[PDB]
């Protein structure tokens, strides 16, 4: 609405959530993005190479029940949980665009397009010379620090368990 | 008059001219609020655009709005400063006509919203300077016809029977009633055509000894089938004799009549060198096919809108077939075949070649003869393709008319189920009020007023 | 189109049945 | 009609709504004379269900004296300060003018059947009781049971307050706007 | 209509018409407030130029974002003015159909612009008076196959 | 015979006219592809020379390196 | 780029997709003068017209 | 010969249109000078009353 989501579906300041709103309908008038607007807007930012399917898996995220275009309400929700909220709400929000299911387990295509939506961002001008070798190194070694056993509640507890995990959420916490 | 008051003092001047030659008592000025000119300014504010002017200039003209008394409701004493909720850009023109005294219009501006504005502050349309006048009158015009076409106001016992039979589709019953029509006609013209051939109709080879004379039971049956139709045409007109005198009803009778009059023929007295006329007019079915094709609807509604210049085209035809004819006949009358043996025998061939068609009947021979023909040739292209384009243009102009019309009808029928729909919501908002922003609410308070005072509730 | 074509062939039969009642009134008059 | 001379004096409004009111009425009738027939559509659009240019009409020449055809904003508004914020007794004298259509002030039981069918016309089709032939000539007949038995304006402005219905639904508006 | 609301005491006053065949409760009217008018004029500068208006004339059309309680989003608190960061020209326009009721639209204007700062304001183009419209597809019709290329 | 002719032949203008301005049209869009590759390659440029050595990009090559460590590559020319 | 800076928050939400898949220093913001939008409206003026 | 006919025509439909403008004009001043004349016997009855 405006006059009562203050801070009722997020935490944004009202001077804030208004010039986001600006925004954001500078880009889609019609008050409701889609998701080509969405390879637009995350190709823009990265002028380099190509991540269309990073942005159709960040586009399906935060399109809730599906219904193939999101209106302002979900998107500021989710940008609140996301940027001013607690730790277990970015945790949930991981398990939910992670799951590009309504499973609950996680298997190996998963972190393979994943990994590919990251891979391809860069493109084919840099030193280490990317291949295909190196993907599922790296989900390998997101394996072992996976549970051995064949789980959201373990991948949570792994980022509660390094610290690392944990302080690469605060730096974009505090700022905008 | 008032439009000139700032310049009293001028004729004031001029009144100490006629001082020496007065008698009388001089009955001294009506006195006054104040000698001078130190009205302020009147900040006057449009939709948030504020145009400052001299209160004189405003009572320069009193009877419009903005003079005289009645912008008293648009003042607005708590802030000190007139505001009107009009359109800026149109009120400025408004704001220039008490500067000058004469309006503008522009270029490039709805008409209707300019109209309205101007008649808002009411001020008469015509004080147009005739410098826009030209144009204003001229989208004004455009906007009326548009208007006018906006109001075709068709309409869908037998009253509604009739025009049914006349709507061009009613799916399975109007198709069938013109399909029926149109071959009907087309085979009585064929007929007429093929009721020539020799071996069709005629002693083509029958000099030996088919010649089958059936073609008069076919014309028979069709005039029947003609005839019945315009009965039915008759007794479904609104006015029985009074549309009779229409263009299609007369190409009707006249399509009917010739096998009447032929019958009362044969067993009247018969009249040598009279049946071939008679049956020339047994083409004329021919032209029923109007109803067919709305093409020759369109160029009936060409040839008689554009009638002026067509009498020109006779009149300077007849002039250049005379002038040129009347020195063709003098130029070689005396020659070997001399066969331009009089002036209506030389309208022949001034006209076989002022329409560039050539045939070679009859050419010059004499050399006073070429020179005279060849400038007759090129005059003749020149008179020809005079008129053409004001027919063609004309032509392609009505059927863009008449094709802007069926579209305009779409929009207005959709336009008026969007009104229902819209209709269909408020009622629906009410029956949700009911069951379950101030201006909804006392709406509905009034709908209620209105239940309670006859007795009636409303379900969806 | 189908359904127009429908009443058209149905049409087409009428008028047929009409340019044969015309050849019977022909056939009754022979030579 | 100059904004000031139209105040409270012959017209009971305030002059900061009487401003708004005209600049509402200009809005929708520029040439500043509203026509019956934009009385009509004016109206109409108030109600999503049936037609009410019946009653519209019945209202515009009520509405416009000495029939010329079309109402200036003096007399508009003059009738609508007599009915928002007029007097009481003043309130029924014009709808007894209204209910008369005879020209003279007499009542002959054929003047009520066209208005209270025209009343009942608002609701359409979408009634909970549906109407029927009878129902319009019943309520005629209801009030027909008001009206003067003996054989009228005076019982009627006499029985007008003897009915409480009548005298706190005129006080709807009164003391409102 | 929701566009008529200043002939709502027009409407009031016809009820009066039938106060003598009414027989009912008469809900009374429902607690409105501010009898006297009290309308103050909300001021909407859109990038630069101000454009005042009504409040009651401006939410008579409560589907649009000038309407509802959307606007508010845009209120810019410190100078109490709604600065829409759009053209302001077009506006002009918007605002003239709030005013009527039909929405026009001038020949001189771009397609993409004008579409563009028409739903913006979450308006839509089948409003736009007969007078225009024509025009206006036109010129849609043309810009619709230069996109086709 | 007259009447077709100027409509037959304002069609066959019309159509030259469009295949016309069709290839010009192409022309212009190959321009427009080719500027959208020059941007990017540009930006591609400025943030190498960041990496050699406006308030936006400074949160944009902030995020750059976001992306060049969790992927621990670094971009060359 | 910088035609639609209006939008580095969300970026930033997208930044937190690739946090587990890590492995670095994280080399923190690089700080700022006002991590807000109180950035006001700048009265720039053209021969009269603001 | 198609070269000058095209040219000779726009001449033509021209100075018809301007033959056919120049009458509703004549009428138009005609209208004008009406309204002036009445404009004075307005003010002159004005300035009776």
């Amino acid at each position: 609405e405006g006059l009562e989501q203050l801070e009722a579906q997020t935490n944004f300041t009202k001077r804030e959530l208004q010039v986001l709103y600006r925004g954001f309908k500078n880009e889609c008038p019609s008050g409701v993005v889609n998701e080509d607007t969405f390879k637009q807007i995350y190709a823009q930012f990265f002028p380099h190479g190509d991540a269309s399917t990073y942005a159709h898996y960040l586009f399906n995220a935060f399109d809730t029940t599906q219904t193939g275009s999101v209106k302002f309400e979900d998107f500021v929700t989710a940008l609140s949980i996301l940027l001013r909220g607690t730790v277990h709400e970015k945790l949930r929000w991981t398990f939910n665009l992670y799951d590009i299911n309504k499973d609950g387990y996680i298997n190996k295509e998963e972190m393979m397009d994943i990994v590919k939506a990251i891979y391809d961002m860069m493109g084919k001008y840099t030193y280490p010379v990317l291949k295909e070798d190196t993907p599922r190194q790296h989900v390998d070694v997101f394996f072992q620090k996976m549970d051995k056993n064949k789980t959201l509640d373990e991948f949570l507890e792994s980022c509660q368990e390094d610290d690392n995990i944990m302080r690469s959420l605060q730096l974009f916490q505090n700022v905008m | 008059a008032a439009g000139v008051a700032a310049w009293l003092p001028f004729a004031r001047a001029a009144a100490i001219g006629w001082m020496p030659v007065a008698s009388g008592p001089m009955p001294a000025p009506p006195r006054q609020e104040r000698k001078r000119t130190q009205d302020a300014l009147i900040v006057l504010n449009v939709s948030g655009t504020r145009f400052q002017t001299w209160q004189d200039t405003l009572e320069r003209y009193p009877d419009t709005l903005l003079g005289s008394s009645e912008r008293d409701f648009f003042y607005h004493p708590e802030t000190q400063q007139y505001f009107f909720d009009r359109d800026p850009d149109i009120f400025r023109h408004i704001l220039n006509f008490y500067r000058t005294g004469k309006l503008h219009y522009p270029r490039h501006e709805c008409i209707s919203a300019y109209d309205e504005e101007l008649a808002f502050f009411g001020l008469i349309p015509e004080i147009i300077g005739d410098c826009c006048y030209e144009e204003y009158k001229d989208r004004r015009r455009e906007n009326a016809e548009r208007l006018q076409d906006d109001a075709d106001t068709d309409t869908a016992a037998r009253q509604r029977v009739w025009r049914a039979f006349e709507n061009p589709h009613t799916s399975t019953m109007a198709l069938v009633f013109y399909y029926v029509t149109g071959f009907f006609i087309a085979v009585s013209v064929i007929a007429n055509v093929v009721e020539t051939v020799p071996c069709g109709s005629s002693p083509g080879h029958i000099k030996e000894l088919r010649y089958a004379v059936a073609f008069f039971c076919l014309d028979t049956a069709c005039v029947m089938i003609f005839t019945v139709e315009y009965l039915l045409r008759l007794a479904a007109a609104p006015s029985r004799y009074r549309f009779v005198r229409s263009v299609m009803s007369i190409i009707d009778v006249v399509a009917i009549l010739p096998y009447y009059i032929g019958l009362v023929m044969t067993d009247n007295e018969d009249v040598s060198g009279a049946f071939v006329t008679l049956r020339v007019f047994r083409v004329f079915r021919i032209f029923k096919f109007s109803r067919h094709s709305q093409g020759l609807r369109i160029l009936g509604y060409t040839l008689k809108s554009c009638a002026s210049e067509l009498g020109f085209l006779l009149f300077s035809l007849t002039m250049a077939i005379i002038i040129f004819a009347t020195v063709m006949f003098y130029a070689e009358k005396g020659s070997s075949a001399s066969k331009f043996t009089s002036i209506p025998a030389a309208f022949w061939y001034t006209i076989v070649t002022m329409t560039t068609l050539g045939y070679g009947d009859m050419v010059p021979k004499t050399i006073a003869g070429k020179i005279f023909g060849s400038i007759c040739s090129l005059s003749g292209v020149l008179v020809i393709a005079l008129p053409v384009p004001v027919i063609v243009s004309n032509f392609s102009r009505i059927y863009h008319q008449n094709q802007r019309a069926d579209k305009r009808r779409a929009q207005k029928k959709a336009r008026l189920a969007r009104i229902r729909a819209a209709k269909s919501g408020s009622a629906n908002a009410y029956m949700q009020s009911k069951r379950s922003s101030s201006f909804e609410t006392q709406h509905h308070h009034l709908l209620h007023c209105l239940e309670k005072t006859t007795n009636h509730e409303f379900v969806d | 189109a189908a359904a127009a074509k429908g009443i058209a062939i149905a049409l087409l039969v009428i008028l047929v049945i009409c340019s044969l009642i015309v050849t019977s009134v022909i056939l009754l008059t022979p030579a």
